[PDB]
């Protein structure tokens, strides 16, 4: 029922899941659904903005996630709007 | 909304990536800043290998291995056969 809702979450790999559970647009609900659909965090980072949009259902959350992943914080802290 | 503001986008982003790296027991904030300057983006962080993490300016293969697991390991272990 609903991308399966089984109490198996206790056996889910606590390491990779943690990285997903702390994703930007991925919230508790979406995270569950992600871990069930996507093989791993590497995959969500390797996929297209359409793929995660389809799984999350929210283009925004998906966008946030994808945009976040493929942007570089250090470059934003290095340049752009004015940095010294 | 991620692009709600860029001034806070970078702040939240570095914050989120810091905990992301520290998803493993061994990696601490020290390593977080280390990988930040090394890769600078979440994309490269996940794309980084045990070696990519070890080649960093002061990490060590031990933490690199643990992050490689979180960054390459499935969420549900084996939902059938994406891996095995």
């Amino acid at each position: 029922m609903d991308s399966e809702t089984l109490p198996e979450s206790e056996k889910y790999n606590p390491g990779p899941q943690d990285f997903l559970l702390k994703m930007p647009g991925v919230n508790a609900k979406n995270c569950r659904s992600l871990m069930h659909h996507v093989k791993n965090i590497a995959e969500l980072a390797a996929l297209s903005q359409d793929e995660l949009t389809s799984i999350l259902g929210n283009a925004a959350n998906a966008k946030q996630l994808y945009d976040f992943i493929h942007t570089s914080f250090a470059e934003v802290v290095s340049k752009g709007k004015g940095k010294k | 909304m991620a692009d709600l503001l860029m001034e806070k986008l970078e702040q939240d982003f570095v914050s989120r990536v810091t905990e992301c790296l520290t998803t493993v027991k061994s990696v601490n904030k020290t390593d977080s800043q280390t990988l930040l300057t090394t890769f600078g983006s979440l994309e490269q962080l996940i794309a980084a290998s045990r070696e990519d993490l070890a080649l960093c300016p002061g990490l060590g293969p031990q933490k690199a291995r643990r992050l490689f697991d979180v960054l390459h390991e499935p969420f549900l272990k084996v939902p059938g056969g994406l891996e095995h």
